[PDB]
RNA sequence: AAGCUCGUAUCAGUUUUAUGAGAUUAGAGGUUCCGGGGUCGAAAUGACCUUGACCUAUUCU
RNA sequence: UUGACAUUGUGAAGAGACAUAGAGGGUGUAGAAUAAGUGGGAGCUUCGGCGCCAGUGAAAUACCACUACCUUUAUAGUUUC
RNA sequence: GAAGACAUUGUCAGGUGGGGAGUUUCACAUCUGUUGCAGAUGUCUAAGGGGGGCUCAUGGAGAACAGAAAUCUCCAGUAGAACAAAGGGUAAAAGCCCCCUUGAUUUUGAUUUUUGUGAAUACAAACCAUGAAAGU
């Protein structure tokens, strides 16, 4: 209350730690502690983070999901107090998702996963290159749950990442949720997810594909209309030229008929 | 003070007779047992029905 | 002002009373003012500068331009300059470690972040195409201004502002508010 | 009700004349790589086993 | 019912704070070691102990500046209890 | 005797006080809660001008891989197409493509919707775009 015990706090920290160490289950109550001074602010250190990302390295699966709960609650300011965003990061792909294929998980916390790690890269800048393909297997609307896993595609997504890994993406993506016979949420999503990647990476479309999905502005369902609409607004404003005289609306056009000569 | 129905909503977080006891959805419920009634004026006329007995035959289709 | 000259004058003076420590001794701002959180997300960024930092660069590059900057006085590298380098992380990070900045032609940053990907982003000298004073998580931010040219103190002072006690130092020289 | 500009001819509960205005795949099989059981597997993205959902050919407009 | 003022005078001893002047500090792991952090860089040298080049580490140590926190030393005075 | 600068007493200021008084009775849709909800994010809230060229939807016949649907050629086709789902209007266009522009610009008054504006409407002077031009 007056001022912060360090004699004490450091003192049952320790415990936390040595709990941790005890691999059956005994971190719960290192985690579910932590988490709960985190919240009414009386452990805002740096020492404190560190126990979580332990536990987020851990094998057992409610003490892994404590610390993925923790580090999202967007996340919160401890991603400010973390000594390599990008190792653990790394880490944790390595070792939960792609590395042993134990399938402990089930998908209810694959995403939630999932969902740290996008949100940690799109805000950190981070470059892990295997992401864009773990995510390909799960890009397919005859999968559970798939708007959550999209919406988090887009969250990977930079300025400085190769955009070819991104074209596989979205090229899956065209094939299978824009493609022929489709109905009219399935395409509005993977248009609504298309445009919200090429807002953080803009060359991973080419003009070509970005014209057969402005294809879909008068589209009468009114979800794949506004979704075209979007896409078309944001690239009126950063790559003009891709899109067509159309599409160019009165500002585009006049910037381009200037800048060209 | 803090025995009133200001403070009380501002400590804790509409319809006539809510109270510390007597919650919205409580008032509704002990209405019932009075207000199954007939509405009229001064000289005496049907302004509104009472519940259950409206009067108007609808398009039953 | 020319507050700033009275100051810079007896730096360059401090130039010649504890002369040489066998280098140069470059110029240096320090800025310090209050009012701003930056554990919220009230990020700056802003690159409009022009030194001397003993310039020591590394452009990757191919045929065409390693044989335009040979001259130059340069560090230059092919592209398999890189690619037989990603199996030892601290080698791959000394050459992160060594230059000041780095930059590279415009086909290869596309390449260069499968071969040095996690370096040389988070160090903050990620490489730019050819043919900064970030805050990240604190109130101090110290900026390399020049060498031993009272201009470009305030030059760069005005733009700070724009962004948004200063200290102007050498490299063991004292403090000048 | 009290009046005040003046006493035209304009008016009219009327007429005349012209003229406009959804559910069905049993029958075949492929997948779920998040649902896995089965003899087996130090070890295995298997022989096959069913729950399935899946892509299908049907019917009305 | 609890607080302030007044009635309300004569004495004493203690604790806390304003306000200045100071003084020092940092073990998750690895690393020689207990790394706030940031920025300049490869000696002022009593020693050339050393700083650079060498690991290990997100971050590298001399030398000199910045501006964050934490804990303590003294009472011109200031007051409160 | 006790007690003592406290209690008391006086004035202010918070709390309690039905004991008592007076009185009333714009949008599809991933992201948090109540139940299949009101709320929070982000996401739509929209290219007009004037010149040219050309006809659309659909069906039939026909061509290696190529099939009901991949590209090509011919015939029919008053609109069955498109123009922000059974409706009016539009076919050398009011539609698609192409060329040039950005009159979606200022000043002066007039009309209808409407006393308040806005909206649309025509009207003249200028700067302008367009086409060879009429003219817009």
């Amino acid at each position: 209350t007056n001022g912060k015990n360090q004699k004490l706090n450091k003192s049952t920290q320790a415990v936390c730690f040595n709990l941790l160490d005890q691999p059956d289950s005994q971190g719960i109550w290192a985690t579910k502690l932590t988490r709960e001074l985190w919240r009414r602010g009386i452990w805002d250190d740096s020492r404190t983070v560190e126990i979580m990302t332990q536990a987020a390295l851990h094998q057992d699966v409610k003490i892994v999901m404590s610390g993925v709960m923790f580090f999202l609650d967007l996340n919160f300011s401890a991603i400010h107090l973390l000594r390599d965003p990008q190792g653990f990061a790394e880490k944790l792909f390595k070792e939960h998702l792609s590395g042993k294929t134990k399938n402990k998980f089930d998908m209810e916390q694959k995403i939630s996963l999932m969902q740290l790690l996008s949100r940690l890269i799109g805000t950190h800048k981070l470059i892990v290159l295997g992401i864009y393909t773990f995510f390909l297997k799960y890009l397919t609307p005859k999968q559970r749950d798939v708007t959550r896993i999209m919406s988090a595609c887009a969250q990977a997504c930079h300025d400085l990442v190769p955009p070819e890994v991104i074209n596989v993406m979205v090229r899956k993506i065209a094939d299978e949720f824009v493609s022929d016979g489709v109905a009219n949420e399935v395409a509005a999503a993977g248009i609504n997810t298309i445009r919200e990647i090429c807002s953080r990476a803009p060359l991973a479309i080419d003009e070509i594909l970005l014209q057969d999905l402005v294809e879909y502005k008068g589209s009468k369902a009114k979800g794949v209309n506004m979704a075209a609409k979007s896409l078309i607004a944001l690239y009126r404003d950063v790559a003009p030229e891709m899109l067509k005289k159309k599409d160019r609306g009165k500002n585009a056009a006049m910037e381009v008929q200037e800048a060209k000569k | 003070t803090g025995k009133k129905e200001k403070s009380r909503r501002i400590r804790e977080g509409r319809v006539k007779g809510e109270n510390f006891y007597r919650d919205s959805k409580r008032v509704k419920f002990l209405n019932m047992y009075t207000s199954g009634k007939e509405i009229r004026n001064k000289k005496g006329n049907l302004i509104r029905a009472a519940s259950f007995q409206d009067s108007t035959i609808p398009d039953a289709r | 002002s020319s507050q700033v000259r009275e100051h810079v004058k007896e730096l360059l003076k401090y130039s010649n009373e504890t002369k040489k420590r066998n280098f140069l001794e470059t110029v240096e701002l320090q800025v310090g003012l209050k009012n701003y959180d930056p554990q919220r997300d009230k990020r700056f960024s802003g690159s409009l500068k022009l030194p001397r930092p003993n310039m020591s660069i590394c452009i990757f590059g191919d045929a065409f331009d390693v044989d335009r900057a040979k001259s130059c006085g340069v560090d230059a590298m092919s592209v398999d300059d890189l690619k037989k380098l990603n199996k030892n992380k601290k080698l791959i990070k000394k050459l992160s470690k060594k230059y000041n900045a780095f930059i590279a032609s415009e086909v290869l940053i596309k390449q260069v972040p499968r071969l040095l990907g996690p370096q040389l982003s988070k160090a903050g000298k990620f490489p730019t195409p050819v043919s900064k004073f970030q805050l990240k998580k604190v109130l101090c931010l110290a900026v390399a201004v020049g060498n031993v040219l009272v201009n470009q103190i305030l030059m760069s002072v005005n733009f700070f502002v724009s962004l948004l006690s200063l200290v102007v130092k050498s490299s063991m020289g004292p403090a000048f508010r």
